[PDB]
RNA sequence: CCAGGCCUUGACAUGCUAGGGAACCCGGGUGAAAGCCUGGGGUGCCCCGCGAGGGGAGCCCUAGCACAGGUGCUGCAUGGCCGUCGUCAGCUCGUGCCGUGAGGUGUUGGGUUAAGUCCCGCAACGAGCGCAACCCCCGCCGUUAGUUGCCAGCGGUUCGGCCGGGCACUCUAACGGGACUGCCCGCGAAAGCGGGAGGAAGGAGGGGACGACGUCUGGUCAGCAUGGCCCUUACGGCCUGGGCGACACACGUGCUACAAUGCCCACUACAAAGCGAUGCCACCCGGCAACGGGGAGCUAAUCGCAAAAAGGUGGGCCCAGUUCGGAUUGGGGUCUGCAACCCGACCCCAUGAAGCCGGAAUCGCUAGUAAUCGCGGAUCAGCCAUGCCGCGGUGAAUAC
């Protein structure tokens, strides 16, 4: 009954995250909402210029937000209909049980 | 030497990564590094036609590359033809779903790698350095747009104190982060040792 | 029957609960004198009770999470002081001038790349 | 006592245990 | 040190031309680059040449001196003081 | 040792402590993020170019 | 980098000539390894193919030619990137006016501001790069969402939000609101300044991101790019060892201290940000211990790292070169790794140095700051990290 939603991009996740959970909505029935885990974050930080200069540097980050829904009472005109879904490039899914 | 990357200081804002894909931590690399490999062999080929943005998105073992360019005929071939000669050469390094398209440029002078890219080219062809930028910016605004600034570095004319000349017109807000910004940078190989090339292009703003 | 403001202070946050009674105080199922001993400060986050003469009035079930003992208690004097405002509206007079509604943004400040801490810097040798 | 190994506060120090900071 | 639980490390190819020589009756002279080795009981008498990074240094080895390493009987540095 | 050394540091070697990390982009030996194969010179300018997947500046 | 042993289209790219057979995997002699010598084993296609046999070319091998290769020199030939003055309030442009001309003007002048900030004035009138704003973190509130997170109520409760049950609260993470000198008194021509209120927040709210024209013929040919100059059985390359870790000395940045507002032992609290499938490793057992053998959970708001530490309670030490301090060394072990002699970390027994608050001189910090306390991460087999990038706990003094 599970789906995880997983990206690099929080407004492509929402959008994919919202929609997935309308399609649900849709052919029945139960949606536990798009409840948003805590995002793990890997920041790089280094030294500016290519030589020396150790006492300037810069700050990257890379955010994989999480989100996941519960679609409890299953009917699967659902187990179909989501095989065909629109769920834009930068963004994975995982689907449990 | 100081100011910042315009296009780096504005992801997430106004401009978007070429590469839109997820990975964890085990495979990021070797994709990323394919990008790599991919990009520089459709610039060592499609440089000619007039690259402009080369975008990559990626599901599960498959991928679409979306090439932006000036002349799409030089890109596409003889009917189908040279569009596909890529295919099976991409399609060999990647060995997955290669889907090659190829997107129209609405104008070259609006287009900052493109202004620059010329510009280049024209230095390395013994032309009037000083001149030469001033044409640039004044193609650029010709079109409408909003502002621009373009600069050369190095040994102009083989001068042997190396020289830093640039030219400017209209607005360049770089501190704006609501105000679009098209960067592009080329570099001019010649007999004398090689020169930078830096085009900053104001569209208008968000 | 209950009574409940939100409180906080830097990383802690006190969830309190105000409801009449002899003045029992709770922290964590602990007597507030238990989780609290020795701590000096401790007794002046029971202090808006004292501006509108609440000592005995109240007990409280508390919990606390984030920060330290006394992050944690400031926390507390500010949720047990927020309690107050809904319980009774007329309450607002003698809790401003005290400053007990108002939470402070006063955080532990980012640690700067070019310093030893937020703010101070390498040592340096001119000549 | 923080440079000195056979404590506590010694092996806090190190990040490590032993007798005198037992796990 | 060495972890107990496994060897007492000798560097195989060496270990050989010692007992080759036992059988044989020793001893010629052993150009080595075994300072990762240790000195092991079999080598006792023999009078090893020791690869300092420099030159093959001569060591003849005693009952005494037999659970350390090669390279400690061999110097990498030349030092005189100084002034 | 230059060109030699980025090629010496693909194949497998003679023991596998000897295996160390050089930037895939310019062959940098110091400073590899094991993340992006890069060094941190690479990683900023691949970065600033909006070539690295959901990389952007870090401002708190 | 140095010593020694070695390789010549070459560790590597793109081409051609011809020989083998293509390819790939397994071992052998020798030698420190490299290398040099060697013993194995079967090619697709598409083809005359029941037949000797023949090549094309996916590829390896071999004698050559191109050409490779150079962290060799030049940052005083360069691109790029960075430091820097300086987050300083500045630097210019168009036209007009002025001067023979360099140039001036505007940009000066009154006032105001963190600011060329805004106002008022003016042969000036506007425009631009900067300031500010737009972007992120934090402080208040709201909408949406309720598991792995939370438990206010009730009921069960083996006594653990453990089960029912709920999303109210804490939270998690997206979208909004809110602050603007907007209101009041007042001083002001104005811009603003002092004060008052409402409000979580007040006059840029705290911090961040962001660095003008230029300066330093600044830094980096050793990250990369690149002109040129230079080398070619070697200034290229492969290896084994050593050096980069030396030590009469001098300096920079640091760590731990000289102690009682302290040291030590036992029991006992309250964080945050991160990190983790030959990875973190609950728990059990062997061990004084580092660790070792078992073994569960977790692609992780679920499981783990994990104890936060200063703190609190109790007890000991009693002013001593000491129960201060933990260098130096002797002896014994664990682990990582092919390998810890030079030259790793850690554990244990013993050894217990200097040092009693530092000469001339000199550094940092204006508030959740300084001081003090612990935690993580990058690199990473291990680690010389007391370094660096962050994170919270406690939390000042002072600016006439
Ligand atoms: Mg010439
Ligand atoms: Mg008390
Ligand atoms: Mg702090
Ligand atoms: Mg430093
Ligand atoms: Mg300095
Ligand atoms: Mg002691
Ligand atoms: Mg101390
Ligand atoms: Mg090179
Ligand atoms: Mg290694
Ligand atoms: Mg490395
Ligand atoms: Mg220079
Ligand atoms: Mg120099
Ligand atoms: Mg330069
Ligand atoms: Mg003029
Ligand atoms: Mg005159
Ligand atoms: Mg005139
Ligand atoms: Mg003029
Ligand atoms: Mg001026
Ligand atoms: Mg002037
Ligand atoms: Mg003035
Ligand atoms: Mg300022
Ligand atoms: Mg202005
Ligand atoms: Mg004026
Ligand atoms: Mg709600
Ligand atoms: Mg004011
Ligand atoms: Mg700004
Ligand atoms: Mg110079
Ligand atoms: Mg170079
Ligand atoms: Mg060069
Ligand atoms: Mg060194
Ligand atoms: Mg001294
Ligand atoms: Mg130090
Ligand atoms: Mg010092
Ligand atoms: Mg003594
Ligand atoms: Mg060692
Ligand atoms: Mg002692
Ligand atoms: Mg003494
Ligand atoms: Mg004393
Ligand atoms: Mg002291
Ligand atoms: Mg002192
Ligand atoms: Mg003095
Ligand atoms: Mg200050
Ligand atoms: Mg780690
Ligand atoms: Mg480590
Ligand atoms: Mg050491
Ligand atoms: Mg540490
Ligand atoms: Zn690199």
């Amino acid at each position: 009954i599970r789906i995880k939603l997983r990206g690099f991009d929080h407004k492509t996740l929402d959008a994919s995250a919202q929609k997935i959970v309308e399609a649900a909505r849709r052919s029945g029935a139960q949606v536990s909402g798009p409840i948003p885990l805590p995002t793990r974050v890997r920041r790089f930080t280094v030294i500016r210029g290519p030589f020396k200069h150790k006492d300037s540097r810069e700050h990257f980050e890379l955010r994989t937000h999480n989100r996941l829904v519960d679609i409890i009472n299953p009917n699967r005109k659902t187990i179909e209909q989501l095989m065909t879904l629109d769920l834009p490039t930068g963004v994975e899914i995982e689907i449990k049980t | 030497g100081n100011k910042i990357h315009p296009i780096g200081f504005r992801l997430g804002i106004t401009r978007d990564w070429e590469s839109r894909w997820y990975a964890g931590k085990k495979q990021y690399r070797h994709l990323l590094l394919e990008d790599q490999r991919i990009r520089g062999l459709l610039e060592k080929e499609l440089y000619s036609a007039g690259l402009a943005r080369v975008d990559i998105e990626r599901a599960a073992d498959n991928v679409a590359v979306t090439v932006h360019v000036a002349k799409p005929g030089v890109v596409i071939g003889r009917g189908g033809e040279r569009i596909r000669v890529l295919r099976e050469e991409l399609a060999k390094l990647t060995g997955k779903n290669v889907a090659l398209n190829v997107q129209e440029v609405q104008n070259p002078n609006l287009s900052a790698p493109l202004v620059a890219q010329r510009v280049a080219e024209q230095i390395e062809r013994r032309f009037a350095v000083r001149r030469a930028i001033k044409q640039a910016v004044q193609r650029v605004m010709e079109s409408g747009a909003k502002g621009a600034k373009v600069i050369v570095s190095g040994r102009i004319g083989g001068a042997e104190q190396a020289r830093t000349e640039w030219a400017a017109q209209g607005r360049v807000p770089l501190h704006t982060l609501r105000a679009n910004i098209d960067y592009g940078f080329a570099l001019a190989r010649t007999t004398y040792g090689v020169l930078g090339v830096k085009a900053y292009i104001f569209l208008g703003e968000v | 029957e209950q009574y409940y403001g939100t409180g906080r202070r830097k990383e802690a946050v006190a969830r309190v609960f105000l409801r009449p009674g002899n003045g029992k105080v709770t922290v964590n199922g602990q007597d507030f004198n238990e989780y609290f001993q020795g701590l000096v400060r401790a007794v002046a986050a029971l202090e808006p009770l004292r501006a509108v003469d609440a000592l005995g009035h109240f007990d409280a079930y508390i919990t606390v999470r984030g920060g330290g003992k006394s992050g944690q208690i400031d926390a507390i004097k500010l949720g047990i002081a927020r309690a107050l405002v809904q319980y009774n509206p007329d309450y607002r007079a003698k809790l401003k001038p005290l400053g007990f509604l108002t939470r402070d943004a006063r955080v532990v400040e980012r640690k700067k790349y070019g310093k030893h801490k937020a703010r101070r810097a390498p040592q340096y040798s001119k000549r | 006592g923080k440079g000195d190994r056979r404590t506590r506060r010694g092996k806090i120090w190190r990040g490590t245990y032993g007798k005198y900071r037992p796990r | 040190p060495r972890s107990l639980k496994k060897g007492v490390f000798v560097d195989d190819h060496l270990l050989e031309k010692v007992l080759e020589l036992n059988a044989k009756g020793e001893k010629r002279l052993i150009k080595t680059w075994s300072r990762r080795s240790t000195i092991v009981p079999e080598m006792v008498g023999h009078t090893i040449a020791v690869y300092n990074g420099k030159q093959h240094v001569p060591v003849y080895i005693t009952e005494n001196m037999v659970g350390h390493k090669l390279g400690e009987f061999a110097p990498t540095r030349t030092y005189r003081g100084h002034g | 040792a230059r060109k030699a050394l980025i090629e010496k540091a693909k194949r497998t070697p003679k023991f596998k402590v000897r295996a160390y990390t050089r930037c895939v982009r310019c062959g940098r030996a110091r400073s590899v993020y094991r993340f992006f194969g890069l060094c941190r010179i690479c990683l900023r300018e691949l970065a600033h170019k909006g070539q690295l997947p959901g990389v952007r500046k870090a401002s708190w």
